[PDB]
């Protein structure tokens, strides 16, 4: 699997362990329903962009235990 | 240490 490092605000070292053929659309929501925040609340950071609903671990050039940013959307959700 | 791993199920 790939374990994605996402950085939390209070510096907590989030594993999360995805699956390299399922869309992260999956991922995004799961990791809001787990903080037990709506989505579109966090915005996902990866390399300076930020993952959209249509995107795959399989672009960009996502890696194991690959670092990935979350951060508070302005809107709140 | 603060590192938590977490496994989700895959489903369409």
């Amino acid at each position: 699997y790939i374990k994605l490092k996402v950085i939390g605000q209070d510096s907590s070292e989030i594993h999360f362990k995805v699956k390299m053929t399922t869309h992260l659309k999956k991922l995004k929501e799961s990791y809001c329903q787990r903080q037990g925040v709506p989505m579109n609340s966090l915005r996902f950071l990866f390399e300076g962009q930020r993952i959209a609903d249509n995107h795959t671990p399989k672009e960009l050039g996502m890696e194991e235990e690959d670092v990935i940013e979350v951060y508070q959307e302005q809107t709140g959700g | 240490n603060n590192r938590d791993p977490i496994v989700i199920s895959d489903s369409p």
